[PDB]
């Protein structure tokens, strides 16, 4: 009914307005006060509707909504329900204007099916690793909002280097990055221009005895004649007197992840026992490593068993030299972070510039594609249109600029480019957050998956159909 | 019982806060007549808004001086005086009196009627040209009739560059404006002299004179004898030598004959108003009986004749022999309610430069002067030692307030104004005022554009203001009593 | 009584779309009609829409605001007031949510006055002149849209025969083409092929006296008077009551009553007066003097037929018969007393002054002939704008539609403020097209859907069909309207809404 369809959206409405601050990076945090009475303040707008509990069965499809967007792609679950939520209030608006909602949900599935293709004609490749490099510009933008700024040139290649030097396929000619990536550790050195990257990982580690050589140049690396011993399990006060009697560098109590670490970046296989059910044997040349050196560096109170060449590292090692405990501490998650930007982007290969120009720009293509279908099908597809014209709207707020502008000055920009493909259009613009004006994406580097903003769009219009599908109410 | 006196003024302000500027809105004002007009005058706002509160009416009597001696700055008078106030709460909120608070804006009045003279960065030429007249009028139009800064900018200078020869004889009550039902403003004309929309009831064309006198048998046996009647009036008309006759009320059809044969020019006027204007002008006053042959109330003009003007018969009353200073803007409009609202602009460009007949002096305006004087009382504030450095701080920001209101009312946002206005400021680029654009939040120099208010009525709008907010703190109880 | 801000504005805005819902249906046509109903119980069904408001009478100043506006549209067009209350209030509805958005309303000023002055722009790039299109006479053509208007009417399978009288009516007057001058009178019985079109001053003539056979009707230079006494001997308003001691004197008082009415005719015998069409009845004694001193007379005839024979035949309206002489009498070359429809008529043909003319309707219902002088009206008013102002365009919704797409394409490629509110302003334009679907019974999703997708296109001329539930061209199928038209009363609308848009306060002076 016309009462009971407004109930289902005046409902969902509010579902929005309580995640509608926390999207984006200045976005507002907000109280989650449990049953018991302990509070919880968070900023990302993911878990907020995980502990978000109201009673409303029109509540729950949003609820459902992010759980699938959280398994397949993990992230941007919170704009899924803002573009669902303000549909269905333009939707309802339709049926106040004699319209069945049957055809709305036709025209907005075509609607999603040409959003989809627009997508596909404005996409870029995988690109600036051979040739070119703009990643430098890429990653350069990503760390702009903090002191580590004042080098730009010096820490930004420092990003490119270290993710070039982790290639690895190792699945059907897939190549991604793994979830693991360089060691960031912090030192004391005077400076900060003495930040230096080298090509192998360091084992943070003692070499145990003082009298051993903290160098050596084997080949054979022992990971449970090989000098380089590794051991979880720990080593007895007579067993490394033996290892100073063969001339071996062993280290007792490492940790299982820095010896897989090492088992991964030397090749080998970690060997839990010596004994083969029947006898002993010390599996020589069976999960042993190929290096060419391994020295230990004079480190600050923390020193760092380096190994250096081996036959297949995918791993690298930066020692972060400062002045003081601040300086060094908050450019280890600058740099982290920063590099998880351009980490997605060399890896899920077909990528799109977003920052509000992905929604924007299907704004426009969209609005004319209703005026060519016809036949109860243009106020679905026109106002389609103008519920991904919130995105930016909403992001004009939380960066406490003109709610009415940037959205504006957005879509005149790609307006231009429609018109004709001269170059002095203005082409792939998005919303500098930090800022509060246009910005070249491409240039700048804001880029984003195609599988994010892809699903998105399907989730959120297979769910409002859901939910304007309903047409009933009945009560036990 | 204070803070109820001052959310008393408090709201005064936020009604003609918006009608602020060129972008202001308009207000719905209900006439007690049964009339209904629409405008953004906040002149008008406190004639019908009746406010009975009486403590904001100590506002509204200095609104009402802003109107002696000056016809501009009515919104200075309600919009900085409301926003002292408003900052004042704020201090009584920490525990000050309230005399060292007056005292400290009594000191603050001082070191701004200092401040002024040097923000004085240029001025008229004194030419008595109709270029420096439009060009300088420019800040009467805004805010009373946008759009027609054009037409009016012109209109208003032809009727005054014919008085300013009379050095030291221009005044308002000289320019007496008609207005005409027609299409819209193009149709709008200046003549000399006063001029009346009616045209003349007889058929006489010129007349040069100075008298000007204001005002079944026996059934057809006194039919007849109203006829001899009225002859017998004309007559007495005839026999005193008063050839325009101006009536008040309605004419006969055989006057018309008499007042032909005799050769004397009738004309009707049943607006009141227009035959008191006669009154103050030629001397002939408005009598009640039928045509007294009072020689002694009649008048005395130069020529006397009929015009036609913009396809309108209209009677002509100048002076030739005599110097002259009388003019008429015949202003032409479809719609009566926004047709007197262009009356009332006219007004307002007539007594602006009624104040510059004395030493003229001008300051730019849009925030640019504002943010100048705000800047210098600061500084003074800052260095005075004692209590009143917290009454003259906020007396500052009480400046504050006006480009405040050109923001919002213009669709721009408040802080993000008074942000850039105190950067090119803190450079040294003075005269610099917010330049009026729903999009554009930026500024700019406003002498470039040709915005230049007046000198002489910043001086008493920012004393009439400072003042009321005085005379508003003192009374901390209002108590009424029964005669 | 004051109120101010946001909450302030949707009072005004919400109380503009109550006088737009009392006439929405209105619009067109084949609009629903509406039933006001006075103090003394007169109930008047209608759907013109400047009726509809003067006797409305909303309190409300808000409303009042629209009126006044509406008012204006007959002077600077004629006609056509539903369209600007309509399209004055749908410009408020769209805006409404923005406003609480936290938008001030004066931009949404800055955004109408561009789109206005962008729409009369483009009304005059799209207009086309028409006045030897193919070398087609007017008279021709002008038939053509003259049917078109009678359309799906009563009149609709004679219509050809109707057309001829049409245009022929407006092409006997003079340059200046007037309404006013027209008049249409119906006579009982006949059909609907039986109609005419009279080019002189006809009347009712409600004259059902005795004083047949007598009175010769035809004239070659008779004299026209134009009074407002009443001829009948024991009149209601001439009489006579005298009181005397004597009995010979009691013949004298009816001589003296017997002499008003007889010197009173008198003096239309010294003037020459042949035809005397007065405004209240003759009586049967007079009937016969007329018949006896060669004349010939006709009374009960409304006020409304005495002017368009004042301006006909060049006299004045006189009051008594004292004053009727030459100066205000009238003169006609052809007149006779005709007997059109069974009643008798009277008109006279040849007037020097003849800028009137009369339409006598025949049919065998009063409620056919009302119908029929409405359509009659309108298409007439198709052929004397389409005379006056030779430049039209797509009527019929067509042009709104083109509107829409120039300013929402104008707005997107502009930067600011200006594409929500003018993109408003368009969706807006799509109301009156959108509401003809509704006000003539068809399904306004279906038409306004498929007939933006014919535009996209490149349909300029394409628009709704009153008659067929379908798209056509609206240029083609001689719906035309002149283009002074829609731009004094575009910008009429956004006068009206962006004065109701920069009204933010309401003041009420107690009293
Ligand atoms: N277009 C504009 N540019 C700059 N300043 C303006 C503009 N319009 C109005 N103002 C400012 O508004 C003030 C008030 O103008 P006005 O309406 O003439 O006086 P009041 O507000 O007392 O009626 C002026 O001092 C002027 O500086």
């Amino acid at each position: 009914g016309e009462t009971i369809r407004s109930q289902n959206v005046m409902a969902a409405a509010s579902i929005a307005n309580i995640v509608k601050s926390s999207l984006g990076p200045v976005g507002l945090d907000k109280m989650l006060v449990d049953d018991i009475g302990d509070v919880t303040i968070t900023n990302d707008g993911a878990t907020i509707l995980k502990l978000l509990e109201v009673e409303h069965p029109a509540a729950k499809v949003l609820c459902e909504l992010a759980d699938l967007q959280d398994k397949e792609v993990g992230d941007g679950t919170t704009s899924v329900v803002i573009i669902a939520a303000e549909l269905l209030k333009n939707a309802d608006e339709l049926v106040k204007q004699k319209i069945h909602p049957t055809s709305v949900i036709s025209g907005y599935r075509l609607a999603c099916k040409e959003a989809v293709r627009y997508i596909n004609e404005n996409l870029i490749v995988n690109t600036d690793e051979l040739g070119r490099d703009c990643l430098i510009n890429a990653a350069k933008t990503s760390m702009s909002s903090k002191i580590i700024g004042i080098n730009g040139d010096f820490f930004a290649n420092m990003v490119v280097d270290a993710v070039l030097a982790i290639k690895y396929t190792d699945i059907r000619g897939q190549p991604r990055y793994p979830v693991n990536s360089v060691n960031i550790l912090k030192a004391h050195g005077r400076s900060q221009m003495e930040s230096m990257l080298i090509s192998g990982y360091a084992l943070n580690c003692v070499v145990g005895s003082q009298g051993m050589p903290k160098r050596i140049v084997n080949a054979k690396i022992a990971c449970l004649g090989a000098n380089v011993i590794l051991t979880t399990g720990g080593i007895d006060d007579m067993c490394l007197k033996y290892f100073v009697e063969a001339g071996a560098m062993a280290v007792r109590r490492v940790l299982k992840r820095d010896l897989k670490r090492i088992a991964k970046a030397s090749g080998a296989t970690i060997l839990s026992t010596l004994a083969n059910l029947e006898g002993e044997e010390t599996f020589e040349a069976a999960m042993l490593g190929q290096a060419e050196e391994v020295v230990q560096e004079r480190i600050c109170d923390d020193e760092l068993i380096l190994i250096k060449n081996t036959k297949a590292r995918t791993s690298a090692s930066i020692i972060l030299r400062g002045a003081n405990d601040f300086m060094c501490d908050e450019m280890e998650r600058s740099l982290h972070d920063a590099l998880c930007v351009v980490k997605r982007v060399l890896e899920s290969k077909s990528v799109v510039p977003g920052g509000g120009a992905v929604e924007a720009a299907l704004s426009i293509y969209l609005e004319n594609y209703a005026t060519s279908m016809g036949s109860r099908e243009q106020l679905a597809i026109a106002e389609f249109a103008r519920s991904l014209l919130v995105i930016p709207n909403t992001l004009a707020v939380n960066a406490a600029q003109d709610s009415t502008d940037l959205v504006a000055k957005l879509r005149a920009f790609h307006n231009e480019a429609q018109v004709n493909p001269e170059r002095k259009n203005l082409k792939w613009i998005g919303l500098d957050l930090s800022n509060g004006k246009p910005r070249d994406n491409k240039q700048a580097g804001v880029f984003e998956p195609t599988i994010v903003k892809v699903k998105s769009l399907k989730f959120a219009t297979e769910a409002a159909i859901t939910i304007l599908r309903i047409d009933d109410l009945i009560k036990l | 019982a204070v803070y109820r006196n001052i959310q008393a003024c408090k709201e005064l302000a936020q009604t003609t806060r918006t009608a602020y500027g060129p972008n202001g809105m308009n207000k719905m004002v209900i006439n007690h007549l049964e009339k209904l007009f629409v405008t953004n005058d906040a002149a008008t706002i406190l004639r019908e808004l009746e406010v009975q509160h009486p403590a904001a009416k100590m506002i509204v009597m200095a609104s009402h001086m802003q109107e002696q001696e000056v016809g501009d700055g009515t919104n200075f008078v309600l919009v900085f005086a409301g926003a002292l106030l408003e900052l004042a709460e704020e201090l009584l909120r920490i525990g000050l009196s309230v005399s060292e608070v007056i005292e400290g804006y009594e000191i603050a009045c001082r070191k701004a009627h200092e401040i002024l003279p040097n923000l004085v960065c240029c001025s008229a030429k004194n030419l008595r040209d109709i270029d420096e007249v439009s060009s300088l009028l420019r800040t009467s139009i805004m805010s009373k009739q946008y759009g027609n800064e054009v037409f009016l900018a012109k209109l208003i200078a032809q009727a005054c560059v014919s008085i300013f020869p009379d050095s030291g004889h221009f005044n308002v009550d000289n320019i007496r404006v008609c207005k005409i039902l027609g299409s819209g403003i193009s149709s709008s004309s200046v003549l000399h002299g006063m001029v009346f929309k009616k045209e003349t009831e007889g058929d006489v064309t010129s007349v040069k004179d100075a008298k000007i006198a204001v005002y079944a048998e026996e059934l057809m046996n006194f039919s007849k004898g109203e006829e001899n009647l009225m002859d017998a009036q004309v007559k007495a008309i005839a026999d005193t030598g008063a050839n325009v006759v101006v009536t008040g009320g309605k004419v006969a059809d055989m006057a018309l004959h008499y007042a032909n044969k005799y050769n004397i020019m009738l004309v009707r006027l049943n607006s009141k108003w227009d035959l008191r204007r006669l009154c103050k002008t030629v001397g002939a006053t408005a009598l009640p009986r039928l045509t007294p042959p009072v020689l002694e109330e009649m008048g005395h003009c130069d020529s006397v004749y009929l015009s036609e003007v913009g396809d309108t018969q209209v009677v002509v009353f100048k002076h030739e022999k005599e110097d002259g200073a009388i003019s008429t803007i015949v202003l032409r409009g479809s719609t009566d309610n926004l047709m007197d609202d262009i009356e009332r602009a006219v007004d307002d460009g007539v007594n602006t430069f009624k104040v510059l007949t004395r030493d003229k002096r001008l300051v730019p305006g849009g925030g640019a002067t504002e943010i100048e004087l705000a800047k210098q009382i600061t500084s003074y504030g800052e260095t005075c030692p004692g209590l009143e450095q917290y009454a003259i701080k906020k007396f500052a920001e009480a400046f504050e307030a006006i480009p405040r209101a050109l923001a919002e009312n213009s669709g721009v946002k408040a802080n993000e104004v008074i942000s850039k206005l105190y950067a090119v400021h803190q450079e040294g680029n003075k005269n610099v005022g917010l330049d009026i654009e729903a999009e554009v939040p930026a500024v700019k120099d406003m002498l470039e554009a040709g915005i230049l208010d007046t000198y002489l009525g910043k001086y008493w709008a920012i004393k009439l203001a400072t003042n009321a907010a005085v005379t508003v703190l003192r009374v901390d109880q209002i108590i009424m009593a029964k005669p | 009584d004051s109120s101010q801000g946001i909450p302030q504005l949707v009072s005004n805005i919400s109380a503009c779309q109550v006088i737009a819902e009392a006439v929405r249906t209105t619009l067109g046509p084949r609009g629903m009609d509406k039933l006001i109903v006075d103090g003394r119980g007169k109930a008047t069904i209608s759907n013109d829409g400047a009726t509809i408001l003067k006797l409305l009478d909303v309190v409300h100043p808000a409303a009042k605001t629209l009126v006044d506006i509406a008012k204006s549209q007959d002077a600077e067009v004629g006609d056509g007031t539903t369209s600007v209350t309509l399209l004055a209030a749908e410009f408020l509805k769209q805006v409404k949510p923005y406003v609480e958005e936290g938008l001030h309303p004066q931009i949404i000023i800055r955004a109408f006055r561009t789109a206005t002055q962008l729409a009369v722009n483009k009304i005059k790039e799209i207009a086309v002149t028409v006045k030897k299109a193919d070398k087609v006479e007017q008279r021709k053509l002008l038939e053509k849209c003259a049917m078109t208007a009678l359309s799906s009417k009563l009149i609709s399978q004679q219509k050809a025969f109707f057309a001829k009288m049409v245009v022929d009516a407006v092409m006997m007057l003079d340059d200046l083409l007037q309404l006013k001058m027209i008049g249409i009178k119906k006579v009982q019985g006949g059909a609907l092929e039986d109609s005419q079109l009279v080019a002189g001053v006809a009347f009712k003539k409600t004259f059902s006296y005795a004083g047949f056979e007598m009175q010769p009707k035809k004239y070659h230079n008779p004299k026209i008077a134009l009074l407002n006494v009443e001829l009948e001997l024991k009149a209601e308003k001439d009489n006579a009551e005298i009181r005397v001691h004597t009995v010979e004197d009691y013949q004298a008082i009816v001589d003296a009553e017997w002499n008003i009415l007889y010197d009173k005719l008198e003096k239309i015998h010294h003037s020459g007066a042949k035809v005397v069409s007065s405004k209240l009845p003759i009586g049967d004694v007079a009937t016969q003097y007329f018949a006896d001193r060669d004349m010939f007379c006709a009374g009960r005839v409304p006020e409304e037929d005495l002017k368009r024979t004042m301006m006909a035949c060049g006299g004045s309206i006189q009051t008594s018969v004292n004053a009727l002489s030459a100066d205000v009498l009238g003169r006609c070359q052809v007149f006779e007393e005709t007997q059109i429809g069974g009643e008798r008529y009277n008109f006279f043909t040849g007037c020097p002054k003849a800028k009137t003319c009369t339409f006598i309707l025949r049919g065998g219902a009063e409620q056919f002939m009302e119908e029929t002088e409405r359509s009659l009206h309108d298409a007439i008013m198709i052929v004397r704008r389409a005379i006056k102002n030779d430049s039209v365009v797509a009527g019929g919704g067509a042009i709104e539609m083109e509107l829409s797409k120039y300013l929402r394409d104008y707005s997107r490629t502009i930067p600011g403020k200006q594409q929500l509110l003018i993109g408003a302003y368009a969706k807006a334009l799509e109301i009156i097209p959108r509401q003809l679907c509704d006000n003539a019974g068809f399904d306004a999703t279906n038409i306004l859907n498929k007939l933006r997708a014919r535009h996209a296109q490149g349909g300029t001329w394409y628009g709704v069909d009153i008659n067929n539930e379908d798209i056509a061209d609206n240029f083609e199928a001689f719906v035309w309207e002149p283009a002074m038209v829609r731009i004094n009363a575009l910008t009429a609308a956004s006068e009206a809404a962006c004065l109701i848009v920069s009204v933010d306060e309401t003041i009420k002076n107690p009293r």
